[PDB]
């Protein structure tokens, strides 16, 4: 059970069924926000010469 | 931003030294003119 | 302890994991001579070499990078923590083997003319990490290191800063090794009567109140200073000494902090602890050290969930001990340390333990560690109780770790023979693992003969 | 045998004893002026913890805890109720 | 402020 | 925040002091090279 919950699949079957698409959407949105911040940081990396 | 300010200060010091470097040539020319006179 | 540059810009699967190849000391050069090139007199610069190689490298008394002549095979060490940007090779004139590190200080550091690389592109290297070996790409026969500091990741002379001048004006900590542990019979702090004479923190705490600063040694409060090389020779090397495990003045002074900050900021706790120690007939220092070790330097005294086996309190009250004392583990954890001292005294007042407490620190430690049967085994077989055969949780290690937080190590009979014999090696030069060498370099003194103090 | 007398009106914070080097019998009074006054090396106490003492109140007798044979009074003025030298003011200069 | 500094010797 | 501001101000002050000292050393070296000629 511990190494199952390490990934997040220890919930009951119905709970896992109801919380799949939203979980993937949240993962994608979090990664998109992280990428936006990373792109901003990289873009601000400019030489002054 | 802090690193940018530090780099700006370093550039200021470098250009100040660059302007100051003309002093040797000016002194040498003054000595040459004094010898000529 | 953050080795290297500490400027206020750096502040912000199943297989065995090996420690990164990081050293604990870095080379520094102080120039008192008149060999001047624009860098301020009498300043200390941190070279990217190991501290053991400080004396074997030369600064070479025309281009944008400083060349440091070093013997072939020396290791280049990153003085700042950062990310390795690029590790490539340019065959020909400039930058034979060069490695660029984006330091946390905001400046890019380039080490060129290398023989081999030890880092990888995109690798996060801490300060003291081994980067690579020096090369002879420029002048065959003589090895050197092309060292360049930039504010950008370019490849030109536009944006270059002299490494020596840059290192002169930055705040850095050249050593990260702990100071050596020895005898502090005189390096004590009393909150009611603070000491009159003090020395800078980079001094070496020699026994009986002696110290060593800037190649000169002396005593606290004595203006007469003797040369380090004249008094400390190969015949009598610098020995930090040890604290006797059975000798004490017989009186406990209220407010005596014994080098612990918690006792200094809580004078009432210090007074209560002195009362308890005097009542028990034992030195306050022994009980102070034992409680400090058992509570992580008084930071876990009132923690009732840190220990997975249910051990709380100043002296590590087990549930069986708590039941014996008439209370519970949770209540012992809830009470403040001043109140817990009463229960410590009650536990140590056991007639199976009290008579043997005054005989030394080892008896008190055994009573707190194993209880009555360990004390009885100590009384019947003093040597047998301190066996070092496997275990790794024996009483010998427990006595070894006592007083570590303040720099005190105890010399206990039938226990410290191994420490005395193993630590009887004399060093005449710098060695990386030796803490005394690091302390000597940090104090500004030269490497005088001293005993080996490893860990 | 001389009696130590509180020169300021305030609240007595603590009346305890430290055996050994410093602060043999010491009494701390939180004066109404905002400064803490400590009288150490006493023989006996005449006040109680948490007692409001007026100016001119008798505090206790002098002791010889430091140098036996000669009696003295350790007098110290602080802005805090600590136990160290960080925050100490010379009593003579303060009363001047 | 409080009296004391972080211990330079390892804990 | 107060401690961080104090540390930043102290670092800036010591950086400016070091820059001034370096400039003074450069001027002294320039004068020495002038005297050499
Ligand atoms: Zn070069
Ligand atoms: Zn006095």
């Amino acid at each position: 059970a511990a190494e199952l919950a390490k990934y997040g699949l220890s919930e009951p079957e119905d709970v896992l069924r109801k919380n799949a698409a939203t979980r993937r959407k949240l993962v994608n949105d979090t990664m998109y926000q992280l990428g936006t911040q990373a792109e901003q940081v990289r873009r601000t990396q400019t030489s002054g010469y | 931003d802090q690193s940018r300010f530090n780099s700006s200060m370093n550039e200021l010091a470098r250009q100040q030294n660059y302007q100051n470097q003309t002093f040797l040539i000016q002194r040498q020319l003054l000595q040459e003119q004094m010898d000529a006179e | 302890g953050q080795l290297g540059i500490t400027s206020p810009t750096t502040a912000l699967d199943g297989y065995r994991r090996l420690r990164p190849p990081v050293v604990a000391n870095l080379a520094t050069v102080k120039f008192t001579g008149s060999s001047r090139n624009g860098i301020v007199p009498g300043s200390k610069v941190m070279l990217p070499f190991m501290a053991a190689d400080a004396g074997r490298v030369r600064v070479n008394s025309t281009h944008a990078g400083e060349d440091i002549a070093a013997p072939g095979g020396t290791k280049v060490v990153s003085y700042v923590s950062g990310q390795v940007i690029k590790v490539t090779r340019q065959k020909g004139i400039g930058y034979g083997r060069y490695i660029t590190i984006k330091g946390d200080d905001g400046m890019y550091h380039r080490f060129a003319h290398l023989s081999a690389h030890n880092v990888k592109q995109g690798q996060r290297v801490e300060a003291g990490h081994v980067i690579g070996l020096v090369g002879d790409d420029g002048s065959p026969g003589s090895y050197h290191l092309h060292w360049e500091v930039r504010d950008n990741d370019g490849y030109g002379a536009n944006g270059t800063v002299n490494p020596l001048k840059y290192m002169g004006g930055v705040n850095f900590k050249e050593s990260s090794a702990p100071p050596p542990q020895g005898n502090t019979n005189g390096w004590g702090y009393n909150v009611n009567n603070p000491p009159t004479a003090r020395v800078p923190a980079n001094a070496i705490k020699l026994p009986n109140g002696k110290f060593l600063v800037n190649n000169r040694t002396g005593a606290l409060g004595n203006p007469t200073a003797r040369a380090a090389s004249e008094q400390y020779t190969v015949g009598r090397p610098v020995n930090t000494g040890k604290v006797s495990g059975s000798s004490w003045s017989g009186t406990n002074d209220y407010g005596e902090t014994y080098g612990y900050a918690y006792l200094a900021n809580n004078p009432e706790f210090t007074k209560k602890l002195a009362i308890t120690a005097t009542r028990l007939g034992i030195s306050a220092q022994w009980l102070v050290d034992i409680m400090a070790f058992e509570t992580g330097n008084f930071k876990k005294a009132t923690n009732w969930s840190h220990s997975r086996t249910g051990v709380v309190g100043l002296i590590g009250f087990t549930p069986a001990t708590a039941r014996a004392l008439g209370t519970t583990t949770y209540a012992l954890a809830k009470m403040p340390p001043e109140k817990q001292l009463d229960y410590v005294y009650k536990y140590l007042s056991d007639p199976q333990l009290k008579p043997h407490l005054s005989k030394g620190v080892e008896y008190v430690a055994a009573s707190i560690f194993g209880g009555s049967p360990l004390v009885r085994k100590m009384v019947n077989n003093r040597s047998g109780a301190m066996q070092r055969g496997d275990g790794d949780i024996n009483l010998q290690n427990y006595l070894k770790k006592l007083g570590r937080d303040v720099g005190r190590r105890y010399d206990i009979r039938s226990m410290s023979r191994a420490d005395r014999l193993i630590g009887s090696a004399v060093h005449t030069g710098f060695h990386e693992g030796c803490a005394t060498c690091a302390a000597l370099r940090s104090s500004g003194s030269d490497i005088v003969p001293h005993n080996a103090e490893f860990d």
